[PDB]
């Protein structure tokens, strides 16, 4: 009940979590 | 090649491997890992993962 | 159409396949559901070399 | 009438392929041809704005859309008047003359029934209720009380009504408590769980529809294949990783369901990546949960990224179990993440105090936050004491 709800986060959605498929070909 | 031992080769795996990480366990803990996969036989990334799943 | 319509002693040779359908799909429950409705009718009809040993 | 709906929700937010839409216009197009979606045709444009809902030849004249079939035409307009009088003009003088004779009762109760549903598909949700109330009170055996469940329900699914539909099921089941088989139990336990990620019940969402049969199928509110997405998204997202083994992964129904259709995995790919500890492959998986399942899906929609975050923090949460200190070229090298974002992934959950973890700096050594000797005994222990005192002293100090 709190920093839950409306807040949400506003990150995470799809630029964040593509870029980390490149990450794994990098090493 | 045959489908249903498949699936008792990782039974086994773990059988004898359970019954060798009993020798390790049963004295005191805090042993050095690399000391762990030497008493196993297998490489360190192969123990540490099988050990944790345990 | 299977029920006394056509044939007696198809059940078990079909309720002995089909549990070959539900083996490789991991489901136990139609497996052991079709494998108790061909070994119980298994006395009720009659069944090749083949069959009664699978 | 739930075909339509599914296809069509891709027509709200698209952000990876526009053939998505296109597949899904077939379906729309073939559909309102047959039956007259007008309702549902019409709620396109009014329900969501400034994608596809600006394009309209009738009520506002613009057009935004990458798909040109939402618009009204001549032929949709003369179909309209057509089930008008087929199935209103024409019933109505049948069924007024079996009012006036008084022939049978459960006889006359299904045509009642049956005109009700044709009010489904024009939109008039007044005369639907009214017609059903007329064939209620002669309604006496559970024959006729099946359709009473979804009437209501068809203002959930079709009409899109989160609340009073809530509200009408409980008090039908509670007059009137039968339940018929589990399926029939199934229609009112299936919305609790589905009402749940509206108003973000989070884990309460799967208590009923886990219990679910697999093999329920409501058609016009709900398809056989849909509904199973439901069950693995937050099968999962409930039940803890312990639970996964006796449960999820091993099923005689689950199981049959990812066979069927493939645009599941949910309860393999998830599951058997957990069991065998692999983070690295475990990422991918949380890509085909996302994209084919959660954003196609109506309901799904109300949490989309909130699924998949309290799943990594679960599955995070084991991997700190197995391991009291970790390293920087474990999680952020092997598993695909990277330093700078795979702090942003903990670096908001620790303060919501969700999951106790360490994070660092300069030798990158993830370090397991653990209770020892307090556990539950410390904090939990004295919050029941004046957690409860509220409650113990709110009619004590009132009295009456």
């Amino acid at each position: 009940e709190n920093w839950d709800d409306v807040e949400v986060d506003d990150d995470f959605t799809n630029e964040l979590k593509a870029e980390l498929d490149r990450y794994k070909r990098e090493n | 090649g045959d489908e249903l031992t498949r699936s008792h080769f990782n039974a086994l795996y773990d059988t004898l491997l359970e019954s060798n990480l009993c020798k390790i366990i049963e004295p005191f803990e805090c042993v050095e890992i690399s000391h762990i996969s030497k008493i196993i036989g297998l490489d360190t990334q192969q123990v540490e993962g099988k050990l944790s799943q345990m | 159409e299977f029920k006394k319509l056509d044939d007696k002693p198809s059940l078990v040779d079909v309720h002995l396949l089909e549990s070959k359908v539900y083996h490789k799909l991991r489901n136990l429950a139609k497996s052991k559901a079709s494998l108790t409705a061909a070994r119980t009718a298994a006395n009720s009809i009659y069944c090749p070399t083949q069959t009664v040993a699978e | 009438n739930y075909e339509v709906s599914e296809k069509a929700f891709l027509l709200t937010q698209s952000k990876v392929s526009i053939e998505q839409r296109k597949e899904a216009a077939e379906f729309v197009l073939a559909k309102i041809k047959e039956e007259e979606m007008a309702p549902y045709y019409k709620y396109l444009c009014e329900e969501y704005l400034v994608n596809n809902g600006q394009s309209d030849l009738e009520h506002d004249e613009k057009s935004d859309s990458l798909n040109e079939w939402i618009k009204f035409d001549q032929e949709l307009y003369n179909e309209l008047c057509k089930k008008n009088e087929s199935k209103i003009k024409e019933l109505n003088e049948k069924i007024q003359k079996l009012e006036e004779d008084d022939e049978g009762e459960l006889e006359q109760a299904q045509a009642w029934i049956n005109l009700g549903e044709y009010y489904a598909q024009i939109g008039d949700k007044d005369n639907a209720e009214k017609t059903l109330g007329k064939s209620l009170s002669k309604a006496i055996s559970t024959g006729a009380k099946i359709d009473v469940m979804l009437t209501i329900a068809r203002l959930g699914f079709f009409y899109n009504d989160q609340l009073y539909v809530k509200e009408k099921l409980e008090a039908v089941n509670s007059m009137i408590e039968k339940g018929g088989d589990w399926e029939r139990r199934n229609r009112y336990k299936t919305y609790y769980g589905i009402h749940c990620l509206a108003v973000r019940n989070f884990k309460e969402a799967a208590k009923l529809l886990v219990d679910s049969l697999a093999t329920f199928t409501s058609i016009e509110l709900t398809s056989y294949e849909s509904i199973a997405t439901y069950a693995s998204v937050t099968g999962l997202f409930t039940l803890e990783r312990t639970d996964l083994k006796s449960k999820v992964i091993d099923s005689p129904e689950l199981l049959s369901l990812i066979s069927t259709t493939a645009a599941l995995q949910s309860i393999s790919s998830l599951t058997i990546s957990l069991y065998a500890s692999d983070y690295a492959s475990y990422f991918p998986y949380l890509l085909e949960t996302y994209a084919n399942v959660l954003i196609p899906c109506k309901y799904l929609n109300r949490h989309a990224d909130f699924f998949v975050r309290e799943m990594r923090r679960k599955v995070y949460a084991q991997l700190l179990e197995s391991y009291k200190t970790l390293s920087l070229k474990s999680m952020a090298s092997a598993f695909g993440v990277s330093v700078a974002f795979l702090d942003n992934d903990l670096g908001k959950f620790i303060p919501n105090k969700q999951l106790n973890c360490v994070i660092d700096r300069v030798n990158g050594i993830v370090e397991t936050n653990r209770p020892d000797n307090k556990n539950a005994q410390y904090h939990l222990l004295v919050k029941q004491g004046d957690g409860l005192l509220t409650k113990l002293q709110k009619y004590g100090a009132a009295v009456r």
